[PDB]
């Protein structure tokens, strides 16, 4: 089942503290935790309702990765590799 | 009769292909007539940046004592140059990684802190 | 059924040989292959995608080589646009007197 | 003999921007992010198949714009003198780029 | 309100309130002319201007520069302070991504 | 006859009140002593980028006059948009 | 001019008629014309851009009416998308039955 | 530029040292005192990269391939 | 009114057979091709700094012609001292 | 039909030999006139140079780049190779300390 709370504490805290050691952040606020769980879910929202769009256009029912690789490259964050 | 002949790159002498790109060219309707001066022109450009990926990155695999350029050493090429980091900088390249970079202050240096029992 | 699979074009082969003149000793892993097509079908698509509006906003009906000239001076950014007109140019005038 | 050289409040997160800045491996684990995908996509169109390359294209592109929203909000929380991220200045990145 | 003197810092809100609802350009057009023409001699010289084209040079290069004080406000808010100074500006231009 | 041409002294043409008045349209309540020196750099590497893509544009037209459907097919690429002075 | 000189393209008669169908008695300015003949001539390359792409990743060489549909879904925004997806259907209807 | 550079090595005094770090990295400052020699205060750190360990890889003959 | 090149020799002059000339003198025999653009590089450096110093002496004496004792009294400053040009 | 052509480099040698035994200027003087009139309109307009100023610039201007060419020549004969090449010219600029 995808019990809507478990799909976003998904994204657990130690993940969202080892996504942040990445950019150079040394002390976290407590209150980051919770606003980084809002600013993904309204981030795949967008690149996944701009793939079901393409598939729907050719008629299949699998989201196939070419189709995500032109999602990205629409809004301005082109993805390399993953695709053709 | 009609002779024998010779691919159309090698006499511009150009490797990447001369062939192709004009195939691709017009197949894709960019323009209705394509100028036979064009397809020679553009596979040069891209041959001349092609070598600007495969150079920048290969001396960056020495650097790191390995002998294959994979998908970091790309990064580490692209990411470093600064007429390469004004065109391919929006692209996010798969499995690459960050360019090491702390800034300076807060870099342990605050001097025995204070504000406690008089260190005096 | 029939066999045939789509016979998928890539331009690997010349990224492999490019790699060989520049460093005779260096290989390319299968990843690398996939970030540097993908390169290579991302400058094409720009260059040929300011050459078609240059082509129209002057009433035109051909890209001739000066158009996709204009492209480079235009696209590319402040030194890799002279040494590229430079490289093409000897390409070109190669074609014609041979 | 009760000293496990308990390291004083920032060296053993000095030695962890250091580690994590130099690899290339992913940091969300992959089975709790074939959950958020799904739910995401059981409101648009119901019964959708997705690819086994289409939830590592996402994973690609979800942990490179969050960890580009890091570097933003770090930048902004040492030009009022202090080195703790706060959840003021996540806002304040956002609408100077352009997402508000 | 002695017309001898008004507290510093209230005649700025009556100049914001008035000038933020008129659309006529600041900057001189005679001045204008010329700093367009000097930057245009070192890419060619003989190069003629149309009357239109340095009238839209100047309703862009206006409004880039009434956007990035807009900006720069909301990171002098940010620290405390209540003006803007050099440092605030060039925290705008790396956020929004121009300087790289 | 006119045995001058222009000096260099235009950046410094933008005057100290103009770039006064372009803040106060933008909120700005205090504007600090050091601004005007560093306003007058974005403004300068602002018109030139403009600029050297609309010569680019004329060039390829092989004539001598910089129209504005050449300034606003410029602006475009850039970021910006234009609607209005132009068609 | 009228030395045998070219004759331009507007659509500027036809958002007259607009005005005067949503509001009565009302009137447009020549600079405000400008502004709305851009519009009109931006949303047509943006609209139709999507249209030639989205037909090149099928492999079909035809921009048919299904095209111009995934365009305006994406392209536009939120609310201003259902009611102009409407609206678009109801006149191919029309047009259906006669011409 | 000399007591910014003491914080830096953690020490609350501008020894001899932390002289040369803040006038031999200036260029306006390595452009005047480009002559005068410091009484102790050592070099500023740099290797060329060319002989950094290994790089070319030191196997030589490397018999096999 | 005006020269209409505005270019005011633009490292210009120094041709290929100049640089192929002093070159000669110094006992270079086979001069490589990339050279020309250095040569044009490393004399452009050199002549607006004796200029900057030179300039320097005659706002000094609020004079506005650059006579020659003042040229070589710059080159003593920066290390070469001509002997008799100017006296 | 005498050809005539002397094998490549022994040209250079009679030109090398001529050339070191005479004291004219070899750049011109109304090309030169005109650099450092370009290179003073920064520092100041309206300077006026009397005949002398331009030509002491000329003695000294020559005289830094004939030494700059005997020690990149020192430094090529050092590798090896017999020819001047971009790379060298640094080299010579680093050890002389101008940098």
């Amino acid at each position: 089942r995808k019990v809507l709370r478990d799909n976003i504490q998904g994204i657990t805290k130690p993940a969202i503290r080892r996504l942040a050691r990445r950019g150079g952040v040394k002390r976290i606020s407590g209150l980051i935790y919770e606003e980084t769980r809002g600013v993904l879910k309204v981030f795949l929202e967008n690149v996944i309702r701009d793939a079901v769009t393409y598939t729907e256009h050719a008629k299949r029912k699998t989201v196939t990765a070419m189709d995500v690789v032109y999602a990205l490259k629409r809004q301005g964050r082109t993805l390399y590799g993953f695709g053709g | 009769a009609r002779a024998k002949a010779k691919t159309r790159s090698s006499r511009a002498g150009l490797q990447f292909p001369v062939g192709r790109v004009h195939r691709l060219l017009r197949k894709g309707n960019y323009s209705e007539r394509v100028g036979a001066g064009a397809p020679v022109y553009l596979a040069a450009v891209l041959e001349y940046l092609t070598a600007e990926i495969l150079e920048l990155a290969g001396n960056a695999a020495r650097d790191n004592k390995k002998t294959r350029i994979i998908p970091r050493h790309l990064q580490l090429a692209i990411r470093n140059d600064e007429e390469l980091n004004k065109l391919l900088g929006r692209v996010t390249i798969a499995q690459g990684g960050v360019l090491p970079n702390i800034q300076a202050v807060l870099l342990p240096k605050k001097t025995e802190s204070h504000h406690k029992a008089k260190g005096k | 059924k029939k066999r045939k699979r789509s016979r998928k074009e890539s331009y690997s082969v010349y990224v492999y040989k490019v790699l060989k003149q520049v460093h005779p000793d260096t290989g390319i892993s299968s990843k690398a292959m996939g970030i540097m097509n993908s390169f290579v079908n991302d400058i094409f698509e720009r260059i040929a995608g300011e050459a078609s509006r240059l082509a129209h906003y002057n009433k035109r009906s051909t890209i001739t080589s000066r158009e996709i000239q204009t492209a480079v001076r235009l696209l590319l950014p402040g030194e890799l646009a002279k040494h590229a007109v430079s490289e093409g140019t000897k390409a070109v005038t190669k074609y014609t007197s041979a | 003999v009760k000293k496990p050289h308990r390291y004083r409040p920032g060296t053993v997160a000095l030695r962890e921007i250091r580690r994590y800045q130099k690899s290339t491996e992913l940091l969300i684990r992959k089975l709790p992010f074939q959950r958020l995908v799904r739910e995401i996509a059981q409101d648009f169109k119901t019964d959708l198949r997705f690819q086994s390359s289409a939830v590592m294209a996402l994973q690609e592109a979800c942990e490179a714009y969050l960890v580009g929203l890091f570097e933003d909000t770090n930048l902004c929380a040492i030009h009022a003198k202090r080195v703790t991220i706060m959840p003021k200045d996540i806002q304040l990145a956002r609408r100077i780029r352009g997402e508000r």
